[PDB]
RNA sequence: CGCGACGGGGUAUUGUAAGUGGCAGAGUGGCCGCCACGAUCCACUGAGAUUCAGCCCUUUGUCGCUCCGAUUCGU
RNA sequence: GGCUUGUGGCAGCCAAGCGUUCAUAGCGACGUUGCUUUUUGAUCCUUCGAUGUCGGCUCUUCCUAUCAUUGUGAAGCAGAAUUCACCAAGUGUUGGAUUGUUCACCCACCAAUAGGGAACGUGAGCUGGGUUUAGACCGUCGUGAGACAGGUUAGUUUUACCCUACUGAUGACAGUGUCGCAAUAGUAAUUCAACCUAGUACGAGAGGAACCGUUGAUUCACACAAUUGGCCAUCGCGCUUGGUUGAAAAGCCAGUGGCGCGAAGCUACCGUGUGCUGGAUUAUGACUGAACGCCUCUAAGUCAGAAUCCGGGCUAGAAGCGA
RNA sequence: GUCUCCAAGGUGAACAGCCUCUGGUCGAUGGAACAAUGUAGGCAAGGGAAGUCGGCAAAAUGGAUCCGUAACUUCGGGAAA
């Protein structure tokens, strides 16, 4: 018979399976549509989440209860220090899909890229890319990668860059071993890609050529892990009456007799979290760029002389002091986990895409209690100098 | 202009809150919450701001045994300003409103809120302090 | 210059985009800086009986 | 070659440690102001304690370890 | 459950008449043709070396005979509201009083509070109020023992570790590692309000809209913890009862002695952020245009076109594959 | 499940509970982790029975001293109202 009333299922069943992801780093599934028309440029960035504050900004939303007042709202900091291009990669448009054509690497990697070839890189006797690395040191070699480099520009339609990111910078990930992906280039021929990714090659790309301030990005990720959990708190189900025998964190029916089988939209246990998931239309509030006064908390109604990092440092990740972002609202993972940066694929149209951003206040107490200093010394102070 | 953003909801169906006006009524019994659509087994809630239907119990007898709108002026659960500032006041209080919102009584005790001022202006101008 | 408001229990700077602030009955705003000041005067202590508190500071002259 | 164990600093929680002194202290008992008892109070003292165990920085400083091995894998 | 469909429910044909006029906007008397198995009967084919027998709760999926939402045709459609019909099951369909109820009835909210299936879905999922053992009371019946599709009150709800299904977890997938392609499967967003349009169109008046646009909200989904809130055996600090170590100091015991605060971690519409775009089409309205010298959206050939469909995006990634 | 004798100190009305002395004893197979579900024990913003057949369960009350104590009543009670 019929249910007795009617209540929305719980849960999403195009999140399925709810499995542990397999992979760590965020993994781009589209690159944002090509413009021929417009100079070549990358698609994507890596960074690495630090934590997170609140800042205080004066709304200019005409129509809106907000207008001319302000607003307190929660931001994620991103370190994103500059990645490395070393390497490019070409695909051919193929009946079954793009193909990879080939890859062409630089003639110096670095060793925190090289430790992502192993397993055990200190035990190794490091041999990775040492036999490629030679052919750039002869004539012929030369040819041979030029030549490679040329049937890119032949028969290659999407042309993609090697790029890793310089983990070392930041030592409170306590990893030495970089991360690695590919970045689609968009924008101009298929020969200028070439030589706009060959020119990159052992240089240094930093954020700002990538995003910018105001604009919506995509942050794609792997959700915090939390193990294996019951349906209650991994579906969403209500929990049953306080008389039930056996428990009551379940599912009372699984399912009718008929079909005779446990159909997959019925919420069961398991893993919950750790799953990779793609959010999209993440404003970009604030880019800090070392040696700049961006970099530091300051506002123009501000002028506290303070750094982003809140007194005690960021929690369980340190110090930021390479470039950074700051994106409204929350981010994906854990602190520490690396991130995946990627432009929308949607023509950003809506009044608070376009919106400007004017930041009042940035704050920069402790995250580690209920702080009350915005600087060291505002507390030495205040305790006398203690 | 704009609308009312969401606010901590802390007054659901059976709540019993004060009457804030002098119309003789001295509590308000919450039967239900215009606007809501609802969801399986979830009770109905409003606040600061939001009208309710109600009913009288405890009052003069010619209000007693009734039906009728009011409006929420006060509430305990904590919300969120805009500002990142949490507000709550040291009690729930309701008003006596007819169904254009026009107050019954003429007077208001004690603050009411500013979220209900601005969506209701003629309990606005009986009130004594806006915060 | 920003506009910071005061704890009115423990007389601490509160900046922008925290605080509790309790209204009570007699229109009275109160301003707290986190839930141990709330606590406190909620549960009717002194700030000039608690050591800590700027209250206390000044009437003893420390 | 950094790591690890101490320690220091940063950060945070509690709310002012123990000891010493007091012409603070409701009073009371002896002696010829002195002595004794006294919860509590004041000064040293936003003091002391705790703070990664899944917090941050780190030799000013101290100390240790930097690899005995084992199992497999071939176009 | 099966056959049957009298009965129950739903639908069509004829046109006497109703509808101020006017058979057919909307209705359909007298007759007559069907569908349905969400009613109840009829039967006794399966099960009596047992298929756990009411309802509710919980949870998923499915149907359309569409209550609301999207696009349209019709009207005795001025506007507003309402009614009839078409494509349409994508999304939603609630909080309560009384009753064990199914059913019903009322209060209230809402865009709407449509109807049903899945062994009258669902008891090794619960619950046990009812029914349906043994105790007991009443009424009626019986000489009596006792009886009552009459009322009443108390009355043990057992087992999964097997196979499969389902959920996740390793492994396998021909050296090892990195970066990738990708068949295929899953899939998601949703509805409302305010302001403006506008007291405008329309109308004698009463009354009284809509698209665009702007700002919010509901249901849902996926994350997240700067802030607020919650949780303490941080047994972190303080306070404190009884006992105890000759006192002080400092501790311990009372399975967490108790109390206040309590960072961290976890966590809440009790907190915060985010939630998407092309193509082909349905109904329907049209273009050109014959058959049929005219006419005709149709026959050949075309156009617009939706909460539709497919793709894209999002989740997974094959004894699939590349560099 | 099975009769009975002896019975310390403190707190307190008390062979109540809690702690201690004499005497007895650490006998219950151990180790490492800290998922779901469970059993036992807790707590919780705002609301306060809207849950459910039904306030089931839990919470709240609780000792002593002083004041004060209604209807009704068989005059005794009710009453720790
Ligand atoms: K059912
Ligand atoms: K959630
Ligand atoms: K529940
Ligand atoms: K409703
Ligand atoms: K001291
Ligand atoms: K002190
Ligand atoms: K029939
Ligand atoms: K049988
Ligand atoms: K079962
Ligand atoms: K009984
Ligand atoms: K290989
Ligand atoms: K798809
Ligand atoms: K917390
Ligand atoms: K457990
Ligand atoms: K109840
Ligand atoms: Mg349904
Ligand atoms: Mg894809
Ligand atoms: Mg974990
Ligand atoms: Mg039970
Ligand atoms: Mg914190
Ligand atoms: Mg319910
Ligand atoms: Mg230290
Ligand atoms: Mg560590
Ligand atoms: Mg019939
Ligand atoms: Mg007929
Ligand atoms: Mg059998
Ligand atoms: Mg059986
Ligand atoms: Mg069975
Ligand atoms: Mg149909
Ligand atoms: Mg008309
Ligand atoms: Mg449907
Ligand atoms: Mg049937
Ligand atoms: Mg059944
Ligand atoms: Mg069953
Ligand atoms: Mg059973
Ligand atoms: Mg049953
Ligand atoms: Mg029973
Ligand atoms: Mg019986
Ligand atoms: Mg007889
Ligand atoms: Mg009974
Ligand atoms: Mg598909
Ligand atoms: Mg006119
Ligand atoms: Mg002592
Ligand atoms: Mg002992
Ligand atoms: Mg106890
Ligand atoms: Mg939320
Ligand atoms: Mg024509
Ligand atoms: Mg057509
Ligand atoms: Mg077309
Ligand atoms: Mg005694
Ligand atoms: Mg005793
Ligand atoms: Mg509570
Ligand atoms: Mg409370
Ligand atoms: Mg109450
Ligand atoms: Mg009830
Ligand atoms: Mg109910
Ligand atoms: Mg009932
Ligand atoms: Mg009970
Ligand atoms: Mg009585």
């Amino acid at each position: 018979s019929h249910r007795k009333f009617e209540h929305p299922r719980h849960g999403s069943l195009g999140f399925l399976p709810r499995k542990r992801a397999a992979r760590h780093r965020g993994k781009v599934k589209a690159f944002p549509k090509d413009d021929p028309s417009k100079p070549c440029k990358l698609t994507a960035f890596l960074g690495y989440k630090a934590g997170m504050t609140h800042i205080v900004r004066e709304v200019e939303k005409p129509g809106s209860k907000l207008h001319k007042k302000e607003t307190c709202e929660a931001v994620t900091i991103v370190e994103t220090p500059p990645m490395v291009i070393v390497g490019v990669v070409g695909y051919v448009k193929t009946p079954r899909g793009l193909r990879c054509l080939n890859t062409v690497w630089a003639q110096h990697l670095s060793e925190d890229i090289k430790r992502r070839f192993y397993k055990n890189w200190c035990k190794s006797k490091k041999k990775a890319f040492l036999k490629y690395s030679k052919k750039y040191e002869t004539d012929e070699g030369k040819k041979d990668i030029q030549a490679q480099l040329e049937k890119l520009k032949k028969y290659a339609c999407v042309i993609r860059v090697l790029a890793h990111t310089q983990i070392r910078k930041m030592k409170g990930l306590k990893q030495k071993k970089a991360h690695l992906m590919e970045i689609q280039v968009n924008g101009g021929s298929i020969a200028q890609k070439v030589d706009f990714a060959y020119g990159f090659f052992e240089k240094q790309v930093p954020v700002d050529a990538v995003f910018q301030k105001d604009e919506m990005i995509d942050i794609i990720g792997v959700t915090k892990g939390k193990g294996y959990e019951g349906v209650v708190t991994r579906w969403g189900v209500t929990r049953l009456p306080r008389k039930t025998h056996r428990g009551l964190r379940k599912v009372a029916c699984i399912g009718a007799w008929h079909p005779a089988r446990v159909s997959f939209t019925v919420a069961r246990a398991g893993q919950n979290g750790y799953h990779h998931r793609t959010e999209m239309n993440k404003k970009v509030y604030k880019l800090g760029k070392v040696g700049q006064e961006s970099h530091t908390a300051l506002t123009e109604f501000d002028r506290t002389e303070k750094d982003i990092t809140p007194i005690g440092g960021f929690p369980h990740y340190g110090v930021v002091k390479e470039d950074y972002l700051l994106i409204k609202g929350c981010c994906v993972g854990t602190k520490k986990r690396v991130v995946t940066l990627r432009q929308s694929l949607l023509n950003q149209t809506s009044r608070v895409a376009l919106e400007e951003i004017k930041l009042k206040f940035i704050d920069t107490s402790s995250k580690f209690g209920h702080g009350r200093f915005q600087t060291t010394q505002e507390k030495q102070k205040f305790y006398g100098r203690l | 202009a704009g609308n009312k953003f969401r606010m901590s909801l802390g007054l659901p169906v059976a709540a019993t809150v004060n009457c804030a006006d002098n119309t003789g009524a001295k509590n308000l019994y919450i039967i239900s919450v215009k606007g809501i659509k609802g969801r399986l087994n979830r009770l109905p809630s409003a606040c600061v701001g939001d009208m309710v239907m109600a009913t009288v119990k405890k009052g003069k007898p010619d209000l007693r045994k009734k039906v009728m709108p009011a409006v929420i002026v006060r509430q305990r659960k904590p919300w969120r300003r805009k500002d990142g500032v949490f507000m709550y006041f040291e009690d729930n209080a309701g008003v006596i409103v007819n169904p254009k919102g026009e107050m019954k009584g003429s007077a208001i005790t004690g603050p009411i809120g500013k979220e209900c001022a601005d969506l209701w202006p003629r309990i606005a101008s009986a009130a004594n302090a806006i915060v | 210059v920003l506009k910071t408001e005061l704890c009115r229990f423990s007389g601490a700077k509160i900046y922008p985009g925290r605080g509790i602030r309790f209204i009570r009955s007699d229109s009275q705003v109160f301003l707290f800086v986190n839930s141990k000041c709330k606590h406190y005067f909620h549960n009717k202590l002194k700030p000039s009986k608690l050591t800590w508190t700027a209250m206390y500071r000044k009437q003893h002259k420390k």
